């Protein structure tokens, strides 16, 4: 199938951005006193 | 590579599910 | 808590209240139905009757077509209906 | 559009920054009781 | 040139300004008539 | 205050919605907008 | 607080926080432009919208020429 | 064809038999709060 | 240099996580098929 | 045949919200507790945590 | 701690950071309007107004 | 102007403890918000007057973009304001010079009143003009007012 | 103990993690089942002829579909209302070209969520519980049943059953209205009702806990940690939140019981669903919405259009070119 | 002892005189004929 | 006093129905709005506008009357009623459709006094102000949906008309032209009304069936007290159902009632931004790389292209008489159809 | 010019995954004690 070629990364990124985003800020979260 | 992109976001919310539910925050009473 | 006026159930089950509704609300009722039974509703709103929505040989709807003109072209409509 | 949800969300949080971590623990029941005072929210108005 | 459209604006904000003048008028008196006991 | 019973009003204030109901719904089937 | 140079300089326009002048002051003024301000609107939008037409004011494109 | 059809017949046959004698081996005492109901 | 007093821990629990992590993975789910149009 | 089939399908859903009312009901009934859960006994502050 | 909504409300209270934030928020636009017009410098095709 | 607006940011964020932003009285962070209105609003129409007088009439300054009704030979071009009911018209270019003159004018006036009068108890204390969220939430207003206009021509 | 008291305890165990219970010994094998050959038919499976007129429709993301446009298809025209296992068929490759994936599929998960309502009350009773969470629980589920299984009896074909999809949902929507008017038909008018004013309350309950929640946390803190799990004490003030909402309205139009307000709002949406629920399923017995088509004619007999005209018109529009390869005579009688 | 005419009284009648004369009006509307 | 401080006292007084300053603006706006709609249903026609009875005095239903938009020929003017196009005259006014902007008019500015309301209630009583952001999902569809999309569009004629049968005309035009299902904005909006209809009933029902009991009564309303402390259900056998059945539990009230505000305004804020690029036509109406394969391959067949077999066949039979001012006439050999229907 | 269309994913990833790795890392160091 002829898709948008920048789909695939327009997905990847929109996936890992905020997601990257929540773990920094839970990790960092657990290791506080 | 989209099927490859739909299955991988699939697979990753099952993921998900497994741990939201046998490695959640217990609850706890006060 | 309340915050004065009169209880409803104690105003509805008053014979004061009833006195003066019973010939209230059927007054304006009677009101509503001569309203439409003289057809003085069909001339303050502009509605047709049912011998008005066309000319006899007519089959075309009387649709506005002009925004500044648009009062004229319904009183042209009107009059073609004659 | 979302900017007028966001007038709304400040504007609110500036109109009512006293009760923004919840209400008064100690609120009357007399304030929200109908015909205690004259005035909505007035105790100055007791009846 | 007083346009009919001019003459219509004026008609709307003088209607306007009579039936907002008109509530408030009378919202003044009423509380005026019937205060509040402090 | 309460000479007429409650009771009674809401019994005749239903049964005179029933009424306009059920005679709008007879004009549903006669005069204009019937279909015939 | 770390005093500067400009920060001596602009001392004044920030000296005056918290005062008021008393009661209702030029609130009335206020009132009164800004209902002039809200029938300047509604005029021009209704000739935005052409509600309100002008002589010499053609609402279109061909304003250019 | 003939072996997939008696092997699912064989595990239905085994979870609804499951399931009627369970219900049967006394479930109303299963409960918190009062066991003889007969 | 004397410390800014105005800073704040910043916290976000593991259900937190959870459910940014579902809100997000969701919502690229519903989204691929148009970006790939 | 359609005002038959439907209404009785109508009757038969709605007594089978009734049959699971009715039961629900008569077993929380038959077991001391379709009127609410005694504070004093609740029977999950006596069970051992999930996690 | 802050939940993550609330990070930037450190700032209510400290005009010299509230000044440095939309500092860098105007630094960005800026950089976004400058790169912005070179993109489209590099793909605009002048030759045919018509 | 972003690399520089860049290290400026850097520098106001670590040197922060400036006494500009104490209160004389108490030693407290304190802005005075309705005279910060007054200098930013006569500065903001210094800016629009000169835009409208110099810029946009050509006078110094290149004019802006006019074309025929078809839009078949437009140019850039220095306009002339236009006073009269037709600079209300919203396809009137000389509309946008005579505007930005006037409400310059008026925003250097109307910045002037705001830097030497004090608000009102009554409107202080109902906008509470001493918490910067006020103006943040009439700002957002302004702005999504102008979003729709923009939106709209 | 022996063997079998051994196994009954774990099954009906309230220790488990999850509760497994005797509907569930049934639920669990189901929805496995199901779930398993949905997601691999969703991924792979070939086209399958639906309408049973040699016309294969592609469902699968590997057959060139995505996630918006995807669907596991029904069984075919050609089988009406047979029963369609695999063993049924004489190779698998038929088996998918004759679409019985789905036959698998929903058959499986109509018994495992009947089991799954079933195993609501059992763990309810078990802990000690009133028991009609799985009375709120039977409107969804009647829903399932009605457009998977019902409305395919009463026209004679799982074919008609809705697809497993979105694009296939949306399909499944137009066609109905197309054939049944079901907008103006009363009873999908409640579920609007039901579902419009369920989002209306949960919003309106929502906001006036929140506006209500009782000062426990500084402005730095999120004011959910004022809230303790478990704790005796109540965390909102009710008594001011219906003097907000009595004052915002008229008192007596605001609950001042907590225990009514929630029987309301459990009320209000679950009402809704059944009966849209059963307009689904009386349709399926071609009872139709309301016709008012030329309802409205003047003296000399000349109709009047209406907007149930206009609603006729779209309706001809789908009715004509849905699947436009299928009939062969002027009406469409299921 | 309670006032007559309040607020609540104009709220109500401002609703409750139009919908019976409306009502009579919709009644009347059911015998006319084409 | 001052007259403005007496003013205030008396707004504020309490009474059976609270006034307000924002009184002054609601109710004569929405008074307005309700009795221009019962007004028009039951009177005002829409012959001139549409072709179309609309009224109770011409026939028609409760399901079929509506206030009509007005004529396309009259654009998006405000069609005031001493405005140049009725020019005073009140029954040319109807007739022209006035009233449709009358409705929406006084009905928007009706919902900005229902949302002051909210504040200012909120405010005297000292509760936070939830209610009233929450009241922003309904203004934010109302504006979109009735003066944006229309704005866009090239008059008020395409805004909904205010009726039941025309709303649902409503909704099979955005079907048939603008593949409304296939927009994501909807289908998030139809999450947020779904899910929040699931949450009322979920809550409702677990609350019902974890009450403590509090009284000898079969009947377990009475057993409550508006000003008693203790909750009234058991949060943690809730809990522990939940977590059982379902696998995930609520564990924190606060969190619960939040989410419950959360989901149904979200949802509903999504289909209004969904609705703003309909306004310009901006839709999700195709997949390119489908229709590239479906034009190539004619053995290619899915549900998207079924349903837009369904969207061209509505946009060809409904057109013609659904826009009267374009005076379409499409031959009878035109008209898509599929095999002997 | 004719480049391999996955080298825009193939180097935004590389950049991203191991800089995210140690981004968390050294977050959740800094919130230590
Ligand atoms: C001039 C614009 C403006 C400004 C200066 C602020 C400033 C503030 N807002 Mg308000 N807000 C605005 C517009 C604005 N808002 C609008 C338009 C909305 C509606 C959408 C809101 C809705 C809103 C809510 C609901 C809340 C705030 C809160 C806050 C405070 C904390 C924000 C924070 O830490 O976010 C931190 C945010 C992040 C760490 C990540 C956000 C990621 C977003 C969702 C996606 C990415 C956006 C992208 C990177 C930027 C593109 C922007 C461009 C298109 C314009 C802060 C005082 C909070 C508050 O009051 O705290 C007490 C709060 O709860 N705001
Ligand atoms: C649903 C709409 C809505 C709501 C609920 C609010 C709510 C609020 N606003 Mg916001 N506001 C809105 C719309 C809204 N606003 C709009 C559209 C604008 C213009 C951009 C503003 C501009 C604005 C400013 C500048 C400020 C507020 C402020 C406030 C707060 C105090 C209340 C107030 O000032 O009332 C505002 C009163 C109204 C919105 C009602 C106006 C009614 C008008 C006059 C009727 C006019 C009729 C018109 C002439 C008919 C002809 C038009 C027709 C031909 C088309 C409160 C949070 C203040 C604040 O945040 O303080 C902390 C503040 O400083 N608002
Ligand atoms: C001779 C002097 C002069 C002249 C010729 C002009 C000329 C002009 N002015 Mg300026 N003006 C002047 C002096 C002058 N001005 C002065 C002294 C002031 C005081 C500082 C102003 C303040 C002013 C403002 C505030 C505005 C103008 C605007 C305009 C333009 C009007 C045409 C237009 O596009 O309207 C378009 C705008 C409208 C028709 C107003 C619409 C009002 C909306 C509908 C109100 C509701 C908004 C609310 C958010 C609700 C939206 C809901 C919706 C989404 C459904 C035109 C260029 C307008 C402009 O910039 O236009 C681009 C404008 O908004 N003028
Ligand atoms: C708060 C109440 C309220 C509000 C906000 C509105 C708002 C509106 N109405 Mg509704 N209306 C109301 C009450 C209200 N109405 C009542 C009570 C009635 C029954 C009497 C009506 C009857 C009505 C009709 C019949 C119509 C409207 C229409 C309108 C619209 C246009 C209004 C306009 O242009 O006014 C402009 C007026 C002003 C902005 C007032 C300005 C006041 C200033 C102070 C005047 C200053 C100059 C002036 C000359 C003063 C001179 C003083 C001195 C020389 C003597 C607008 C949406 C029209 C509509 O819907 O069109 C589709 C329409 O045709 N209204
Ligand atoms: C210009 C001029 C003249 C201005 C002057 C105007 C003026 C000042 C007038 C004076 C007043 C006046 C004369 C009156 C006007 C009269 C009048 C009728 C005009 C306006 C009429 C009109 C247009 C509007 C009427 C329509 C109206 C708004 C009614 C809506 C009613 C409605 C359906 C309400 C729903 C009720 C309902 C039970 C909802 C349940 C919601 C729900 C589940 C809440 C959850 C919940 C509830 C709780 O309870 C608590 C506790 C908690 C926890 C909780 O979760
Ligand atoms: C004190 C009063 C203050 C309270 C009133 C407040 C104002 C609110 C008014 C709301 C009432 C709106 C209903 C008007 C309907 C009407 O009059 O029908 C009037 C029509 C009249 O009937 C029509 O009459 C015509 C005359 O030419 C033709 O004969 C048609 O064939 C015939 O159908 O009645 C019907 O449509 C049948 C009965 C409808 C019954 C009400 C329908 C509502 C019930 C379903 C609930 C839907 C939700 C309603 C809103 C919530
Ligand atoms: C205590 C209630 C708890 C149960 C929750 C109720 C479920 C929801 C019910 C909602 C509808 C209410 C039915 C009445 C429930 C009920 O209990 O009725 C009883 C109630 C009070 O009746 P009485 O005056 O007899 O009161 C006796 C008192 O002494 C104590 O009960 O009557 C009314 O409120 C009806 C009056 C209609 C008022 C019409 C006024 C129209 C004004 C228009 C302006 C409106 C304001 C607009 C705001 C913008
Ligand atoms: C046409 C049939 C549609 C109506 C069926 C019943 C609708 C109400 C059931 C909702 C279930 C919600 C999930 C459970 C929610 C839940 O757990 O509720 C529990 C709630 C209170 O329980 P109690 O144990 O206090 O009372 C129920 C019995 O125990 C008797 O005391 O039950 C009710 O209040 C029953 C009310 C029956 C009222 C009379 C019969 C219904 C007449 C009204 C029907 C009107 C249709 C219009
Ligand atoms: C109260 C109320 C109400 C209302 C109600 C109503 C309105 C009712 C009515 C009712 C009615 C109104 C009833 C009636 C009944 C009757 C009866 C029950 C009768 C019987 C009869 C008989 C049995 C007969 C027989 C016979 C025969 C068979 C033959 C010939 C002879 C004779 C005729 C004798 C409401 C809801 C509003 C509210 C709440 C309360
Ligand atoms: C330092 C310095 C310098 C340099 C500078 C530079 C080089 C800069 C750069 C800058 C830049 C270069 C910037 C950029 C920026 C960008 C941005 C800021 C972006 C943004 C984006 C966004 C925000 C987006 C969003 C979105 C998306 C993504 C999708 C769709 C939707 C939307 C649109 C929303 C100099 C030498 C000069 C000087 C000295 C100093
Ligand atoms: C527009 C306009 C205006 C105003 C007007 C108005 C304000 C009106 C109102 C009106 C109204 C205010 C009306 C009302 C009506 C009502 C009705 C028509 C009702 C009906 C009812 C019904 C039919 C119901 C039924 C039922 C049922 C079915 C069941 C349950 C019970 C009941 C009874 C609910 C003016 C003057 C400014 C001038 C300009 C234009
Ligand atoms: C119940 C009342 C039903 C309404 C019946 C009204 C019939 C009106 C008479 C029709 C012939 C004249
Ligand atoms: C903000 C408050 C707005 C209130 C507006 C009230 C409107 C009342 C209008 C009633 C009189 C209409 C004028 C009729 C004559 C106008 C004819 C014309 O010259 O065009
Ligand atoms: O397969 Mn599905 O859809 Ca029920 O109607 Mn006949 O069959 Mn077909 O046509 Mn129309
Ligand atoms: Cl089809
Ligand atoms: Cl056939």
């Amino acid at each position: 199938m002829e898709v948008n070629q920048l789909g695939l990364i327009a997905t990847a990124l929109f996936v890992l951005v905020p997601s990257v985003f929540l773990i920094i800020l839970y990790v960092q979260t657990e290791s506080q006193q | 590579m989209e099927t490859i992109t739909y299955v991988f976001i699939f697979a990753c919310i099952i993921a998900l599910f497994f741990f939201a539910i046998f490695f959640r925050e217990p609850p706890r009473i006060t | 808590g309340t915050t004065g006026e009169r209880p409803f159930s104690d105003i509805i089950t008053s014979v004061r209240y009833w006195v003066i509704h019973s010939i209230t609300i059927p007054a304006l009722f009677i009101a509503g139905w001569l309203f439409v039974s003289t057809g003085l509703a069909y001339d303050v709103f502009g509605t047709p009757r049912p011998d008005s929505y066309y000319a006899q040989e007519q089959r075309s709807i009387p649709l506005v077509t002009d925004r500044f003109e648009a009062k004229q072209q319904v009183e042209t409509f009107l009059e073609q209906l004659k | 559009l979302l900017f007028f949800f966001g007038h709304i969300w400040h504007g609110a949080r500036t109109l009512f920054r006293d009760v923004f971590s919840g209400i008064d623990p100690e609120l009357s029941p007399e304030q929200v009781e109908w015909g205690f005072y004259q005035k909505v929210g007035d105790v100055t108005t007791r009846r | 040139t007083i346009t009919p459209s001019l003459k219509g604006f004026f008609i709307g904000l003088l209607s306007g300004a009579v039936v907002l003048g008109l509530t408030f008028a009378v919202l003044i008196a009423i509380s005026q008539i019937d205060k509040v006991q402090r | 205050g309460g000479r007429i019973p409650l009771w009674i009003v809401a019994t005749v204030a239903g049964m005179g919605v029933i009424v306009i109901v059920g005679l709008f719904f007879y004009g549903a089937y006669a005069g204009l907008g019937s279909s015939l | 607080a770390r005093r500067t140079w400009l920060g001596d300089i602009l001392r004044p326009l920030n000296s005056e926080y918290g005062k008021v002048a008393p009661g209702w002051g030029t609130t009335p003024l206020m009132a009164v432009f800004m209902g002039l301000f809200l029938v300047c609107l509604l005029i021009i939008l209704e000739i935005y919208n052409s509600t309100l037409i002008l002589d010499g004011v053609n609402v279109s494109w061909k304003a250019l020429g | 064809m003939e072996t997939l059809k008696i092997t699912v017949y064989i595990v239905v046959t085994f979870f609804v038999l499951l399931f009627v004698f369970g219900f049967l081996s006394g479930d109303p005492a299963r409960n918190p709060k009062r066991k003889d109901l007969e | 240099m004397e410390p800014n007093p105005n800073r704040q821990p910043v916290e976000l629990n593991r259900t937190s996580l959870y459910l940014g992590l579902l809100l997000i993975l969701v919502l690229a789910l519903l989204f691929s098929s148009y970006f790939f149009n | 045949r359609s005002w038959l089939a439907t209404s009785h399908f109508v009757l038969a859903f709605f007594f089978l919200v009734g049959h699971l009312w009715h039961a629900g009901r008569a077993r929380a009934a038959a077991a001391g507790f379709e009127k609410g859960i005694d504070r004093e006994s609740e029977p999950v502050l006596s069970m051992p945590s999930l996690d | 701690g802050l939940p993550w909504y609330r990070v930037h409300t450190v700032l209510i209270n400290d005009p010299g950071r509230l000044i440095a934030a939309h500092l860098m928020h105007t630094a960005l636009v800026a950089g976004w309007a400058g790169s912005m017009a070179l993109y489209e410098l590099a793909t605009f095709d002048p030759s045919d107004p018509v | 102007l972003s690399g520089l607006l860049f290290l400026a940011a850097c520098w106001h964020w670590v040197y922060w403890d400036l006494e500009l932003f104490r209160d004389p009285r108490t030693g407290e962070p304190a802005l005075d918000l309705p005279k910060m209105f007054g200098i930013h609003l006569f500065l903001a129409g210094l800016l629009c007057f000169g835009f409208g007088a110099f810029h946009l009439t050509g006078l110094f300054g290149p004019g802006m973009w006019v074309s025929d009704p078809y839009g078949l030979t437009g140019s850039v071009q220095p306009v002339a304001p236009e006073w009269g009911p037709d600079g209300f018209n919203p396809y009137n270019p000389g509309g946008v010079v005579a505007h930005h003159i006037a409400a310059g004018i008026v925003g250097i006036i109307a910045g002037l009143f705001h830097i030497l009068v004090r608000p009102p108890q009554r409107l202080y204390k109902a906008l509470r003009m001493g918490n910067i969220e006020t103006v943040l939430s009439s700002s957002i207003a302004a702005v999504f007012f102008a979003a729709f206009v923009v939106a709209g021509t | 103990a022996n063997l079998w008291e051994r196994f009954c305890n774990w099954v009906t165990s309230t220790d488990n993690r999850l509760y497994v219970g005797w509907f569930g010994v049934i639920m669990i094998p189901t929805l496995l089942a199901a779930t398993i050959c949905f997601v691999i038919a969703f991924i792979a499976a070939p086209p399958v002829d639906i309408d049973g007129i040699r016309e294969p429709v592609s469902g699968s993301l590997l057959y060139g579909n995505n996630i918006i446009t995807g669907a596991v298809v029904p069984s075919s025209n050609a089988i009406g209302l047979h029963f369609y296992p695999i063993w049924e068929a004489a190779s698998l490759d038929e088996w998918l070209y004759n679409g019985g994936p789905y036959q698998l599929i929903i058959f499986h998960f109509l018994l495992g969520a009947s089991c799954y309502m079933g195993r609501q009350w059992e763990l309810s009773y078990r802990l000690g519980m009133r028991p009609w969470i799985c009375v709120a629980y039977s409107a969804p589920l009647a829903s399932a049943f009605a457009v998977f299984l019902i409305y395919p009896i009463g026209q004679g074909s799982f074919s008609d059953g809705m697809p497993l999809g979105i694009s296939g949902t949306f399909n499944f929507m137009i066609v109905f209205q197309a054939e049944h008017n079901i907008l103006m038909h009363p009873f999908h008018q409640l579920g609007v009702a039901g579902v419009f004013g369920g989002a209306l309350f949960c919003a309106m309950h929502g906001s006036l806990v929140t506006s209500s929640l009782i000062r426990e946390t500084t402005e730095t803190e999120s004011a959910n940690y004022g809230y303790k799990f478990g704790q005796e004490e109540e965390t909102y003030n009710i008594v001011a939140a219906h003097g907000y909402f009595g004052r915002l309205i008229f008192q007596y139009a605001s609950f001042n019981n907590s225990r009514s307000l929630h029987f309301f709002l459990a009320a209000w949406p679950v009402v809704g669903v059944w009966f849209t629920a059963l307009g689904i399923s009386t349709m399926a017995f071609n009872l139709n919405g309301f016709n008012f088509n030329h309802s409205v004619i003047d003296a000399k007999g000349n109709v009047i259009n209406t907007w149930a005209d206009i609603i006729n018109r779209a309706n001809l529009g789908m009715e004509v070119m849905h699947e436009r390869n299928a009939h062969n005579f002027p009406l469409d009688l299921a | 002892s309670y006032p007559i005419f309040t607020v609540r009284w104009v709220a109500v009648h401002t609703l409750a005189v139009p919908t019976i004369f409306f009502l009579g009006a919709i009644a009347a509307m059911q015998f006319i004929q084409r | 006093r001052g007259w403005f401080d007496i003013l205030d006292d008396w707004l504020k007084r309490d009474r059976f129905v609270f006034v307000g300053w924002s009184g002054i603006l609601l109710f004569p706006c929405a008074y307005l709005a309700l009795g221009g709609w019962l007004t028009g249903t039951t009177f005002v026609t829409s012959w001139y506008t549409h072709g179309l009875a609309s009224s109770y005095l011409e026939g028609c239903n409760f399901l079929t009357v509506a206030v009509s938009t007005p004529a396309n020929s009259m654009g998006h003017s405000l069609l005031l009623l001493w405005g140049p196009e009725a020019q005073g005259d009140f029954t040319r006014w109807c007739q022209l459709g006035g009233l449709w902007t009358f409705i929406a008019l006084h009905g928007a500015f009706g919902l900005i006094g229902f949302m002051l309301r909210q504040f200012e209630i909120a405010r005297l009583v000292g509760v936070r102000p939830y209610n009233a952001i929450a009241f922003s999902a309904p203004i934010a569809v109302f504006v979109s949906v009735f003066l944006i999309y229309p704005l866009g569009q090239s008059s008020w004629f395409f805004a909904p008309s205010f009726g039941v049968a025309a709303i649902f005309r409503f909704l099979l035009f955005f079907q048939g032209f603008h593949n409304w299902t296939l927009n994501p904005f909807h289908m998030m909006g139809v999450a947020g009304v779904l899910g929040g209809a699931l949450l009322c009933a979920i809550h409702g029902a677990t609350v019902e069936n974890t009450l403590f009991q509090d009284g000898e009564g079969a009947s377990t309303f009475r057993a409550f007290n508006p000003t008693q402390a203790e909750e009234t259900y058991s949060m943690v056998t809730a809990n522990r159902f939940w977590s059982q059945i379902f696998g995930i539990a609520f564990s924190n009230k606060r969190w619960l009632h939040f989410f419950m505000l959360f989901v149904p305004v979200t949802g509903l804020w999504m289909s209004a931004i969904g609705v703003v690029g309909l306004a310009l036509n901006l839709r999700s109406y195709d997949f390119i790389s489908q229709e590239i394969r479906a034009a190539e391959d004619p053995e290619f067949e899915t549900f998207y292209t079924k349903n837009l077999l369904l969207n061209e066949g509505i946009r060809a039979w409904m057109a013609p008489q659904d826009q009267p001012h374009e005076n379409f006439v499409f031959p009878e050999e035109v008209l898509p159809r599929g095999n002997a229907l």
